[PDB]
RNA sequence: GCUACCUAAGAACAGCUAAAAGAGCACACCCGUCUAUGUAGCAAAAUAGUGGGAAGAUUUAUAGGUAGAGGCGACAAACCUA
RNA sequence: CCUCCGCAUAAGCCUGCGUCAGAUACUGACAAUUAACAGCCCAAUAUCUACAAUCAACCAACAAGUCAUUAUUACCCUCACUGUCAACCCAACACAGGCAUGCUCAUAAGGAAAGGUUAAAAAAAGUAAAAGGAACUCGGCAAAUCUUACCCC
RNA sequence: ACCUCGAUGUUGGAUCAGGACAUCCCGAUGGUGCAGCCGCUAUUAAAGGUUCGUUUGUUCAACGAUUAAAGUCCUACGUGAUCUGAGUUCAGACCGGAGUAAUCCAGGUCGGUUUCUAUCUACUUUAAUUCCUCCCUGUACGAAAGGACAAGAGAAAUAAGG
């Protein structure tokens, strides 16, 4: 099937401009109290949690550098020890990941 | 009493230690092979 | 189907349509003439 | 027509669905925090509940062990299951795994979620929490809630 | 440089049954029976399955030859750069 | 998870995912492929050259077959030239097509069917199906099984 | 020979069917050469229904078994931008025949490419019929042969909706 005459940019207009078209506003948009940007309430705040991937992946990265190779996965819990802190009783028998910075406010 | 299955790499996976693990198997058939011609034949059959 | 009758080769290539051929015939002489008046490039293949 | 089907058609079958939803579990095993689109992650949820449930089981039972052996396809995890995340949740009965909506993937803008184990050693998330006891309407609330203690 | 036929000198044809076979089953390889899809398609003739031949009148790489009042043709008025 | 593959030679193409810098498998610059492999041969004049190949041995052949020198005269005294890259060629395309040979005969090599979600119709591919078993249809087409006998040409 | 040959795709079938009544069945009714059972004929009635198979491309026809009945038509002989191409005077070929031959025959026969992603209109959730069983009843009727209605009870089949 082929077209029978061209539409007319006046019924055009009207398909492509009418609301079910049309984006439609978003209110669940709230400031972030942590950082203050912006996001969504459902959704996780784009700037807090690239904060925390970006430490993750620090984390990780240690983790990787102690553990030397594949299939290397200790059979213990972990503990992640920042500059000028030492293994508490709990830690004890716990593999530590030192990081050379001082630990972040929000971690804990 | 508890057989944890042994913790080596993939054998089918694309990865450099399943291929590793894969030229271990080609090994393993080599020193199955009894016969030195055998032996040869596996060893050079492969034309690089 | 269709569409791939160009199978190349130089050497098929050059006995059919090279300088030597075009030059061995009358009629290729005045191929090779017309070109140089028209002002191809490319006289022969 | 999909009444009471619960289980989502992902991959190229039902085999590639498992293995699929078997390495984000492998993945999230390994590294206890794992980011991927919103829809696997709730469907690997469930498994992830299950594996951490086996892991209870116990190392001798063969068919936790068979279990474990099939879903973590890094064999070293095993251990892992069995040794650190079921003797992490030993006293828990259930919830082991928080999931969280994430901004949508700037690549092809997918709805994504991270999924982690609780208690893991990594970061905490950015976790939402609820309004303050202190604000206007939670102390008219417990206002209430006070004068019914007196009243009873 | 496709295709029809030919010339020179080359190459390929697993395995099984049989036995020196234009023999049988059957790969590679050649072909294209039937169905579906496709029909501005992946494709200006393809894909998937299915199927015929597959030691021969076989298939095929290279180079050469026959040119339109023509060539070539196991005649389908076939093929001779869609 | 797939593996039709794949790696080389031939042919074809001709720098066509090497590095750096700019942009936004492009642009500019820089670099590169090193001969033993292959190509590029032969001083004359006569004169020789019946007896295949097939494990060549029995055999069997028919279609009757790729594989050889001597005699005299000349002549050594002095290792050049060219191909070597690539994700590649013919199909207007990063085209499900075409594409010779040697090995690998499932791989040591090479790859990714899913951009995310939902799981409406219709459509395509596939699987399973109560009882029946061609009642379908032009026709058992397709699918499933492995299935007799008779005709025309 | 009036539109269409800068194309209105045209047999039969599948699918879905809309409509007419000049009604095949079911409803009511008059007549009968209507004793009953079957029938025939006419008026009214189009709500609903109007089968499956063998050969044949058949629409149809014959035949087999049924049914209450297996209706006549119109709808581009409805419907191929939904489907199929078995027939059917494209390209190949054979037989019989015609012709000197090319080639041909409203002769047979074997084979033979079914395109379209929907722009517009339109549209996309609008109290059921019938058969049969028993009984009535071996009664009414009838010489016999045969053989009913109505009423009642029970079973189903299809259609619609779940
Ligand atoms: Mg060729
Ligand atoms: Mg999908
Ligand atoms: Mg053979
Ligand atoms: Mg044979
Ligand atoms: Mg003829
Ligand atoms: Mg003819
Ligand atoms: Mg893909
Ligand atoms: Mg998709
Ligand atoms: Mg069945
Ligand atoms: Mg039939
Ligand atoms: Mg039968
Ligand atoms: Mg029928
Ligand atoms: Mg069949
Ligand atoms: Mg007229
Ligand atoms: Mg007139
Ligand atoms: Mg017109
Ligand atoms: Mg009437
Ligand atoms: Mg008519
Ligand atoms: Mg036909
Ligand atoms: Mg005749
Ligand atoms: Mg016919
Ligand atoms: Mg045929
Ligand atoms: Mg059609
Ligand atoms: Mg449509
Ligand atoms: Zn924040």
């Amino acid at each position: 099937a082929a077209p029978k005459n061209r539409r007319t940019i006046e019924v055009n207009r009207c398909r492509r401009r009418n609301p079910q078209k049309l984006i439609k506003v978003k209110n669940n948009i709230d400031v972030c109290p942590e950082c203050g940007h912006l996001k969504q309430k459902h959704v996780l705040c784009a700037y807090c949690y690239e904060k925390v991937c970006k430490e993750t992946a620090e984390i990780r990265r240690q983790i990787g550098k102690q553990e030397g190779g594949p299939f290397k996965a200790p059979t213990i819990e972990t503990v992640v020890l920042y500059t000028g802190e030492t293994p508490s009783e709990q830690d004890q028998g716990k593999r530590i990941i030192e990081r050379d910075r001082k630990r972040p406010s929000w971690f804990t | 009493v508890a057989r944890y299955p042994p913790i080596v790499a993939s054998m089918t996976a694309d990865s450099k230690a399943a291929r590793l693990r894969r030229i271990e198997r080609w090994q393993a058939t080599v020193h199955a092979a009894e016969s030195v011609d055998e032996k040869l034949r596996i060893l050079t059959k492969m034309q690089f | 189907a269709r569409g791939n009758e160009y199978q190349p080769s130089n050497i098929k290539r050059k006995n059919k349509h090279g300088w030597v051929r075009r030059l061995s015939t009358p009629a290729g002489v005045q191929v090779i003439l017309r070109r140089m008046l028209k002002g191809r490039k490319s006289l022969s293949h | 027509i999909s009444h009471g089907r619960v289980f989502r058609r992902m991959g190229l079958g039902p085999e590639s669905r498992i293995h699929l939803l078997r390495n984000l579990l492998t993945g999230l095993v390994r590294h206890e925090r794992i980011e991927a689109p919103w829809a696997r992650v709730d469907e690997m949820r469930g498994y992830a509940e299950k594996l951490i449930d086996y892991g209870k089981l116990g190392d001798t039972n063969e068919r936790a062990m068979r279990m474990a052996d099939f879903w973590l396809t890094e064999k070293d995890l095993i251990p892992k299951l069995f040794q650190v995340l079921a003797p992490r949740y030993k006293d828990q009965t259930g919830g082991y795994t928080r999931m969280l909506q994430i901004p949508n993937r700037s690549l092809d803008r997918a709805k994504m979620a991270v999924i982690e184990y609780k208690g893991n050693c990594l970061p905490p998330l950015p976790l939402p929490r609820r309004d303050s006891h202190l604000t206007l309407l939670n102390q008219l609330l417990q206002g209430l809630r006070q004068d019914l203690r007196q009243s009873q």
